[PDB]
RNA sequence: UAAACUCCUGAACCCGGGACGAAACCCCCGAGGAGGGGACUGACGGUACCGGGGUAAUAGCGCCGGCCAACUCCGUGCCAGCAGCCGCGGUAAUACGGAGGGCGCGAGCGUUACCCGGAUUCACUGGGCGUAAAGGGCGUGUAGGCGGCCUGGGGCGUCCCAUGUGA
RNA sequence: GGAGCAAACCGGAUUAGAUACCCGGGUAGUCCACGCCCUAAACGAUGCGCGCUAGGUCUCUGGGUCUCCUGGGGGCCGAAGCUA
């Protein structure tokens, strides 16, 4: 399943700021923050010329540990997007960004995404009025993504939908905080996104 | 060679040959030993090793390395090959199988227990 | 004997160029021209002429380069970069409109024979016709 | 005030009576990354005082690239007399894949889509040069209909 | 339809039976080059009109014997000794051949 | 931030409801036809699903010298042993064995076996043969293979359209 | 058939040993006919035939009123190119 186990520990490794930390990564401290250096009894430590594997490897993990998803899945999302004709670099983070997981952190329904995993794991999550609490939904154009009736008055979801007040939140992403109900106006283009990653690497590690 | 030669004489082809008579080309065979016997190594290095002929199922015999720090293969134990060729040793390319038969695993190992046939500890 | 005399013609070109001659000659043929024809509509020469040597047809073959380089070995750029023959005597060749092959993406030409006659490669899959493939040349 | 990466950086020996001097193989990469490259190889019994040299003769031997919105003009092999080389046009999205080494040069290119092997041998040294000579040999449309012009 | 091959005929030496050998160039499914490959088939001739070197065109037909399932429709040129032999010349090869 | 600690969520389980798959044969009017009508039938299964209630609730495996990414301590001392290749071990081992930690991957992770790949190392695409493996000791010649310039008919090869097949 | 040379063979010396090097002698063989043998660093270690791609110089040979061209054959040097 998910990675369980501690998270703000590759926040170092990669040594890019990764908000797998609901309020954590903002605050005074990713831990990064705080210790911008490799994990381990070594990290900080003269650094090694990585190899072409490596910066090929590094770039491709940070990629994965960011969505939180098996690899199992994230390959298989991968060749998903190699045969359809297109730009497969773009095109992969789209299929990702179609994650009814995602879709939840993206829209701002959970703080972190390790919680846009669970409340939709509870079927805390609903699509077009049934619930769906598959956290791989491939969210299509214009889907409305919105929280259930047993959720309305839920302590965490009244403190994020609080905290969506108007604050824009995606060129592609209608959210009505008033009402709680969010849509998925289209698939998401590159310049929509910003992630940093090199989605030209990863196309190259994966020839090894 | 002119495409005419090839029309005629043709393109050779390889044809592999198995550094494993495993028979049935199976992944294992069942056999026991009939003596277990310390020998020395090749060339360049030096170190009485522990191996062992097994009488296979298919009439064979063969001699296959324990691998392991200490074991327990007596003379009319069964055991399992695993076919695997150690370069130390000449004229020995069969690996005895622990965990499995009369080839008990590992005793106290901790690192890498699957490839010795060792249960994990409490 | 002479095996293949379009072979020949191709190479008689490919050696006149590395010296850089202005002309050189090759046995005539009403095929033949239906080559140059064709290397000189597409500005590989200046074209040609049916000459006379000792009571023969022959074909002269003006030949065209670059401008001299700067630097090391003035040698200039070859207008003629390849010419190879694809379509062998011992090895035929023929293609099928569905698949006439493209020469160094969209720059090179590839010659070929077709029963509508000899044509290059867009003007094959313009008529839209197959034929023997005679050779590449860019 | 470009780019810098060496490929390698070997330790040749030569004998001289009581014992082994050497020098050092410094082959680098130099390339703004949007249409100018250029690589190096110098000499010299210090490691770093290699490479610093293998960077002047970079900057030096130059060639500009004639990019095509990321990748290749035509696809090309050449034959650096030992080994082989093969480039090839590719999509948008389609990444540098090519050996570690063609993939550096390419990579400071400025190109970004892109296919190639090598073929025959595989000495790093040579297979640099004969992409080189690769590049060196790239012919953009225009640069094609202004030669089989000449007005 | 009934199948039919152009060929010549090789043998006439059987009761009302011919030996009619056929060439068929084809396309290596390989190496391109157009290779001829020879069957020989046996006609079915009533009229014991078909004599040697004989090229003709036969037709798939209902069986006649064992080896014979075509009878030959009709003539094409008659003296052509020059192909016949080409086949005949082979035979003689086989001798030096064996030991 | 890992842990404890706080809060919330609530797999498991509990009760309640509970199928789709199943409309035809059957029957009346009509005529035993068309059509209209009326009636039975479910192994899976009291399962999926839905509603309510609801507890923080297994981690494992390979590796960490180079290829190949992840290093230190300790023991051992060409011993014990690792190994796919090059090789490591003879007091300082990131290669043996524990541990610390770390890289990969995760209900899998390794291993063996076999297949293609890499192997462009049988090469049509795509290799070669002066010394690296490789020109027949040298000729004549059979079958075969290959074949100059020109006009014409045929149209086998070849090319093309339609069409039948290509379940 | 057998003069000369000459494996083997004996002898002299050398050498620790010397079936070898060196020397004196020595038979098959080397030569002829007829037959068989069919091997090789049978080497240019480069199959053959044809067209193409600067020249310089030496030699062998054939033709042409010739300090020169024109064919053929044997060498060296080097345009381009080829090559690890
Ligand atoms: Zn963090």
């Amino acid at each position: 399943g998910r990675y369980i186990g501690p998270v703000c520990r590759l926040c170092r490794r990669e040594g890019v700021k990764l908000y797998l930390k609901g309020e954590r990564c903002y605050s005074p401290k990713c831990a990064m923050e705080r210790r911008p250096y490799p994990p381990g009894q070594h990290g900080q430590k003269r650094a090694r010329r990585p190899s072409d594997y490596a910066v090929r490897l590094r770039e491709k993990q940070k990629l994965r540990r960011i969505y939180g998803i098996s690899e199992r899945q994230f390959r298989n999302l991968f060749e998903e997007a190699s045969k359809k004709k297109g730009v497969t670099g773009s095109v992969f983070l789209g299929l990702l960004e179609s994650r009814l997981d995602n879709v939840v952190y993206r829209l701002g329904f959970a703080v972190s995404r390790r919680q846009a995993r669970q409340l939709v794991r509870h079927g805390h999550i609903t699509v077009n009025g049934r619930r769906v609490d598959l956290p791989s939904y491939r969210v299509r154009p214009g889907d409305e993504i919105a929280v259930a009736e047993k959720s309305r008055n839920l302590e965490l979801i009244r403190q994020n939908l609080e905290a969506m007040k108007g604050r824009k939140v995606g060129p592609w992403l209608s959210l009505d905080v008033e009402g709680m109900k969010g849509k998925f106006l289209r698939l998401p283009d590159r310049e929509d996104l910003a992630l940093p990653v090199n989605e030209q690497l990863v196309i190259e590690f994966y020839s090894r | 060679p002119t495409i005419n030669q090839l029309v005629r004489k043709g393109r050779e082809k390889v044809r592999k040959k198995s550094k494993v008579p495993a028979l049935k080309g199976a992944p294992f065979r069942r056999g026991v030993c009939t003596v277990v016997r310390t020998v020395t190594p090749k060339k360049p290095n030096s170190a009485l090793r522990k191996v062992a002929k097994v009488r296979l199922t298919s009439g064979y015999e063969v001699t296959a390395y324990i691998p392991g720090e200490g074991h327990n293969l007596q003379e009319h134990s069964v055991v399992l090959i695993r076919g695997g060729r150690v370069k130390d040793l000449p004229g020995v390319r069969y690996h005895i199988v622990r965990g499995v038969y009369d080839a008990a695993g590992v005793k106290d190992r901790k690192k890498s227990r699957s490839k010795y046939g060792t249960k994990k500890p409490k | 004997m002479l095996t293949d005399p379009i072979a020949d013609m191709l190479t008689r070109i490919r050696n006149a160029t590395r010296v850089y001659k202005e002309s050189t000659d090759v046995p005539a043929s009403r095929f033949k021209e239906e080559i140059l024809r064709i290397l000189a509509r597409e500005g590989f020469i200046k074209g040609y002429e049916r000459v006379d040597v000792d009571g023969k047809p022959y074909l002269r073959v003006y030949l065209k380069y670059g401008p001299r380089r700067q630097g090391p070995d003035p040698r200039p750029e070859q207008v003629i970069h390849h010419i190879r023959r694809i379509s062998k005597p011992g090895r035929r060749v023929y293609v099928g409109v569905k698949e006439i092959p493209r020469v160094r993406r969209g720059l090179g030409i590839a010659i070929l024979s077709t029963s509508k006659g000899v044509l290059t490669d867009r003007e094959a899959r313009k008529l839209g016709v197959g034929g023997e493939l005679i050779c590449e040349v860019w | 005030d470009f780019e810098e990466k060496m490929i390698l950086i070997r330790r040749t020996a030569r004998m001289q009576a009581g014992g082994r001097r050497f020098r050092f193989g410094a082959l680098v990469v130099v390339g703004d990354r949007q249409g100018r490259v250029g690589l190096g190889f110098g000499k010299a019994p210090e490691v770093p005082l290699a490479v610093q040299k293998a960077g002047y003769y970079a900057r030096r031997n130059m060639v500009e690239v004639p990019l095509q919105n990321g990748t290749i003009p035509h696809e090309i092999e050449v034959e650096f007399g030992a080994s082989k080389i093969v480039l090839k046009p590719a999509a948008p999205g389609t990444g540098v894949i090519a050996g570690a080494v063609p993939r550096a040069i390419l990579e400071l290119a400025g190109v970004t889509d892109i296919l190639t092997k090598e073929l025959g041998s595989r000495n790093p040294i040579n297979i640099a040069y004969a992409t080189m000579e690769a590049l060196r040999q790239l012919r953009t449309k225009a640069d094609v209909e202004r030669l089989r012009k000449g007005e | 339809p009934k199948k039919v091959l152009t060929g010549v005929v090789v043998s006439d030496k059987m009761q009302k039976t011919v030996t009619v050998l056929v060439e068929r160039q084809f396309p290596h499914p390989l190496y391109g080059k157009v290779i001829k490959r020879s069957k020989k088939y046996l006609a079915h001739d009533p009229e014991e009109k078909y004599k040697l070197g004989d090229v003709v065109e036969i037709i798939e037909s209902r069986p006649i014997s064992k080896r014979k399932r075509f009878r030959v429709l009709r003539l094409v040129e008659s003296g052509r000794m020059d192909l016949v032999e080409k086949y005949l010349i082979r035979r003689q090869n086989y001798q030096s051949l064996s030991k």
